[PDB]
RNA sequence: ACCAUAAACGAUGCCGACCGGCGAUGCGGCGGCGUUAUUCCCAUGACCCGCCGGGCAGCUUCCGGGAAACCAAAGUCUUUGGGUUCCGGGGGGAGUAUGGUUGCAAAGCUGAAACUUAAAGGAAUUGACGGAAGGGCACCACC
RNA sequence: UUAAAGUUGCUGCAGUUAAAAAGCUCGUAGUUGGAUCU
């Protein structure tokens, strides 16, 4: 119930939920320790261009951007 | 074909024992490796750690023999460590694989902070000690991986520990004393009495007692 | 010398432990029973075994033989004994005063067969060390 | 050993130990009550007495002191108090 | 064993800074004699005039002539 | 013998104990065996409390009756004064006798045909049969033994305090343990005396 | 042992020494589990029940397994008082 | 000579719990020792004890339930601020799931978890697990 | 009179607590059958059976240590904190030079650096050796 | 130059045989000091 844990623990969760790396229902502070590199690498614009059907490989997407 | 010679192998082969944890609960000695091959089997992986040539001087010269250090492990499960010396490297490795299957222990896993999910680290600080080498396992949070030297990292990842802190002491260049020291620390995770293990032990019947009417027919 | 190797002695000992009833003290009879029970090759080995069987059956009658089975060696002696009254059926049992205090705490001071002897009066039971 | 009641020793076992190593310590001495044979007076005497006690009536010795325990004279009957 | 009490801070740090001089790395880099014997004077590089080419002979368990320069 | 009137030591058992000499221990006293001594008398010989010899015997009898297959109990005497009583304990009870020299590796070396896997071990002397004691600490094997006053109690779990030097005392202890294990089972009743005379177990030397 | 949801997350629960509460390990080959038979209190014959005692290997290497069995069985009334 | 009488008692019930014994006699008693043992008993680690009244100083006969792994003193009694409590329980305690650090605070002798609940610092006496 | 130094060695600071057994011995104290001597009697002395307390030692052990030899302390150490003193930091240069100080002096205390070097060193194990001592054997040895 | 170095060690080293405990006792400062008062 400490004010720093409640305040900076909620800003840190909001940013991970906002950039799509966490889930909405997983907004406890202990699921941050269960995050991986690939969860952040999914949210690059290059992989989003490839995964939204704008490109046809992950190398066509970087050269499109 | 396995013709078992012990009272336990006859019970294991005849489907009377359903898990390795019954043999671990009654702390029965395991003298045949086919019990381990029966139980774990398809999920049991080995790594040779070092082939070590040793030399005895003789009247005719010196006999060179070869020492193989084989760590075996079921990932999430159990881990064993066998050492065998022989005059030939292939027989040394096969004998060390048998002897590593034979000395397989369970490892208790725990939680670093709050107990949300499956266990991922050691339950407490455990020290192993073998011939000047001290290895200490310290619990680490979810996802740090193993922070260790490359020798205990093999055994710890085979044991199923997701993430741990480690601290060594002594002459860790001797890979034998540095592998068996961490094996002594992993084997201490069930011997540590923590407050959740404080309940009174309701006793059950030993496998040599419950199946005493099946064992007399053979 | 004439020292019998462990082939001769091993085969003789296992024939003793399996066929003690068929064997005896004559060499030539034991020579004939081993050559039908056992498959033994050329004749000089059959003769050396049967001599050790004779020499061994001579020795079992006098007591124990360490190389052969105890259960069999003891059992034959029993078969080859009842005393009419038991050795524990005594009429006078000589006990100490301290023994009768133990029986008094065992509420068995009311026994008739006891005879409380007096213990010796010198406290000397150790060896004169030096 | 390894399950021995340290609270309740047997009374022949506390008697055996040294006087400070008992559960509660207590002295091995007592006050005797010496009667002089050629007199009527009754004297209080410490059992481990130092310097020699004289019955002031008869002016005779009652106990010469020794290393451990005061040695009475020949013929002095004594009782131990309480 | 070592003193451990709550008012032992002067004994502890004056012992450590006196036993620090028994270390080879501390004595080298905190005395000043080794810096006055270093011909570079603590610099990483230096510059000189080549006086003569000099062949130096290799030490015993191998054999060659190393091509040095007296500068 | 949990304060039951059925199981108390009777008069004839005390008479047999006194006639055989099972109450007289040795000259020395182990510190582990001090619990069973009444007192040391003169001539330096310790007297064993027969009430505690009787109750440790009744505790061992329950440990033998609690094994279903009766051949899984093993009975061992490596010296000649107890070799006959072991062979007749196993004929009346159904145990497995081992007389004479115990082979080092009987309980641990699983390759051999000498390999046995018992569930209980009864031993006539913990000093003479030191080797089957230490091998029971390798295979999780509980151990009853007949212990004198100088006996060491490392790895014995039920220590029957008798005399085991004299030849009558050993035979009487094995006979009375056989009678107790047969009485506690469904066989012979506690009313009549047993048919087997206790001199079948004695070791009569030449 | 238990997580926050309440599952049992453990391979097995090991036994404890009945004399000294130590965890009997997996490779504790000197440890014992021993049944002592229960009798019917009017015939003195084997009822069918028993009383299980487990004792770890260090207690047996100490030589204290005899006294420990004795005071465990004395608490259950299997061995009478004195 | 005997200084730090609580270091004697905690070494005695450490060395006796290792030997598998059921009871320890610790002498002399003290009122710091009784408050330390009360903290251990209320978390299940020792069980009941009896203070023996000599008129000089006490003796305590502690019963032992074999749940204790280690009982230690910290000498000297350092001042521990409430911000410094995490480093001390990182060094001393074997896990974040069990174990205790005993502090003398001005609200009494208490474990490290209660001292956070009373929002108090103090000086450290020792630890048990 | 100075000198104050040694394998000055348990090659092992001091004080304190806890942690296994066993039998001796030395001193003091407390008890206990029975032998002797002071003619009896106590009282003592010499023995004998114990107990207590410090001591000099020894044997033993899966207490636990340790690289091991070994150690009941060299244990109670990564589960690391009882109090306190001196002192070590790879091998040499070197306990050398210089300075200071004590001593008549020899010597004492204190005491470096430049430079050189990848090992030096400790336990344990297998072999190798003899002009070390003990055993067994052969007419390709002797009698 | 920092970590690696628990090879400077407060956390946290070592001193029988590897480097190492003063010949012995006294003794100032320093350091450390038995229970006990709601």
């Amino acid at each position: 119930k400490d004010p720093r844990r409640l305040f900076e623990g909620n800003a840190l969760l909001r940013r991970l939920v906002r950039i799509g790396v966490l889930d909405e229902g997983k907004m406890k502070l202990d699921y941050i320790l269960g995050l991986k590199i690939e969860d952040f690498l999914e949210r690059r614009l290059q992989t989003q261009v490839f995964k939204l059907g704008l490109a046809k490989s992950i190398h066509h997407a970087r050269v499109l951007i | 074909e396995w013709m078992p010679v012990t009272k336990l192998g006859r019970l294991v082969k005849d489907m009377k024992i359903k898990s390795l944890e019954e043999i671990y609960l009654f702390s029965l000695p395991i003298k045949e490796s086919e019990i381990i091959d029966f139980f774990l089997g398809a999920s049991l992986k080995d790594e040779v750690l070092k082939i070590m040539p040793v030399q005895k001087q003789t009247r005719a010269g010196q006999r060179t023999r070869f020492k193989a250090f084989v760590a075996i492990g079921d990932y999430n499960g159990h881990v064993g460590l066998g050492v065998k010396c022989s005059k030939e490297v292939a027989t040394a490795i096969r004998g060390a694989i048998i002897l590593a299957k034979l000395s397989i222990v369970p490892v208790r896993r725990g939680y670093w902070g709050n107990k949300i999910g499956k266990p991922h680290t050691v339950p407490c600080k455990v020290t192993g000690r073998c011939g000047s080498v001290l290895v200490r396992l310290i619990p680490a949070p979810r996802g740090t991986g193993i922070v260790s030297a490359p020798v205990p990292k093999k055994l710890l990842m085979m044991a199923g520990i997701d993430d741990c802190y480690t601290s060594a002491r002594g002459c860790t260049a001797t890979l034998g004393n540095f592998a068996k020291a961490t094996f002594d620390a992993i084997s201490k995770t069930y011997s540590y009495l923590t407050p959740d293990l404080w309940k009174e032990t309701v006793f059950t019947k030993s496998p040599y007692q419950e199946f005493t009417d099946h064992l007399v027919k053979t | 010398g004439r020292v019998r190797t462990k082939t001769v002695k091993k085969a003789a000992r296992v024939i003793i432990e399996k066929y003690y009833t068929r064997l005896g003290n004559d060499f030539h009879t034991n020579k004939r029973v081993c050559e039908e029970i056992a498959i033994i090759p050329s004749k000089k080995l059959r003769n050396k075994i049967a001599g050790y069987v004779t020499h061994l059956m001579k020795r079992i009658q006098r007591g124990p033989v360490r190389g052969i089975s105890i259960k069999l060696q003891e059992e034959e002696r029993e078969r080859r004994y009842v005393p009419e009254v038991s050795a524990l059926d005594q009429e006078i049992i000589e006990v100490d005063p301290d023994t009768k205090e133990m029986l008094k705490l065992l509420d068995f001071g009311s026994l008739s067969n006891l005879q409380v002897t007096q213990p010796t009066v010198g406290m000397n039971f150790k060896t004169p060390r030096g | 050993p390894l399950a021995k009641d340290l609270l309740h020793p047997s009374p022949e076992e506390e008697k055996r130990k040294h006087k400070k190593k008992r559960l509660v310590q207590s002295p091995n001495s007592y006050f005797m009550d010496v009667k002089c044979p050629g007199c009527y007076k009754i004297t209080t005497v410490f059992s481990h007495a130092q310097t020699v006690v004289l019955c002031v009536g008869c002016s005779t010795v009652l106990c010469q002191p020794t290393g451990g325990k005061a040695r009475l004279t020949e013929g002095c009957s004594f009782r131990r108090k309480q | 064993g070592k003193c451990r009490g709550l008012r032992t801070a002067r004994k502890l740090r004056s012992h450590r800074r006196d036993q620090k001089w028994h270390d080879k790395q501390y004595k080298k880099a905190h005395l000043g004699t080794a810096l006055k014997a270093n011909p570079f004077g603590g610099a990483s590089h230096a510059k000189g005039i080549v006086l003569e080419k000099v062949g130096v002979e290799a030490k015993q368990p191998n054999s060659a002539i190393r091509k040095c320069v007296r500068v | 013998s949990g304060a039951l009137d059925v199981l108390q030591m009777k008069e004839e058992d005390v008479l047999k104990f006194l006639a055989a000499g099972t109450h007289l221990g040795g000259t020395n006293l182990d510190f582990q065996m001090e619990q069973y001594i009444y007192k040391r008398k003169s001539d330096g010989i310790y007297i064993i409390n027969l009430k505690r010899t009787w109750e440790k015997l009744l505790l061992a009898a329950r440990a033998i009756v609690a094994i279903e297959n009766p051949a899984d109990v093993s009975v061992i005497s490596s010296r000649n004064t107890g070799q006959r009583a072991v062979l007749k304990f196993a004929a009346a009870t159904g145990a497995t006798p081992i007389a004479g020299r115990f082979t080092p590796g009987t309980f641990t070396n699983q390759i051999q045909a000498a390999f046995r896997e018992p569930r209980l071990l009864v031993v006539t002397d913990p000093r003479a049969d030191h080797q089957p004691l230490t091998e029971a600490s390798y295979v999780n094997l509980p151990t009853i033994a007949l212990c004198n006053t100088d006996s060491p109690l490392r790895y014995v779990d039920i220590a029957i305090p008798c005399n085991n030097k004299g030849a009558h005392s050993v035979g009487l202890m094995w006979w009375m343990l056989a009678r107790e294990v047969l009485r506690m089972r469904g066989t012979i009743s506690r009313e009549h005396p047993w048919e087997v005379m206790p001199d079948l177990y004695f070791y009569r030397d030449p | 042992m238990q997580n926050d949801a309440g599952e049992f997350v453990d391979l097995y629960v090991p036994r404890k020494c009945s004399a000294s509460n130590r965890i009997i390990g997996a490779k504790d080959h000197a440890s014992i589990q021993m049944n002592v038979a229960e009798v019917d209190k009017v015939t003195g014959r084997f009822n069918g029940q028993f009383k299980t005692y487990a004792i770890c290997g260090a207690i047996r290497r100490m030589g204290e397994s005899d006294d420990s069995i004795l005071r465990l069985a004395k608490a259950d009334g299997i061995v009478s008082k004195n | 000579v005997r200084m730090n009488v609580l270091a004697d008692a905690l070494k005695s019930i450490n060395n006796a719990e290792k030997r598998g014994k059921r009871q320890v006699l610790i002498r002399p008693c003290s009122k710091v020792i009784v408050r330390f043992l009360t903290v251990m008993m209320k978390h299940g680690y020792i069980g009941e004890f009896e203070i023996i009244d000599d008129h000089r100083a006490g003796k305590i006969v502690v019963n032992l339930t074999g749940r204790l792994n280690k009982c230690g003193v910290i000498s000297p009694r350092f001042d521990v601020q409430l911000k410094d409590l995490e480093k001390w329980q990182n060094n001393l305690l074997p896990s974040r799931q069990f174990g205790f650090i005993v502090l003398t605070t001005s609200a009494g002798i208490m474990d490290h978890e209660e001292a956070r609940r009373k929002h108090t610092g103090g000086k450290i006496l020792g630890f048990f697990f």
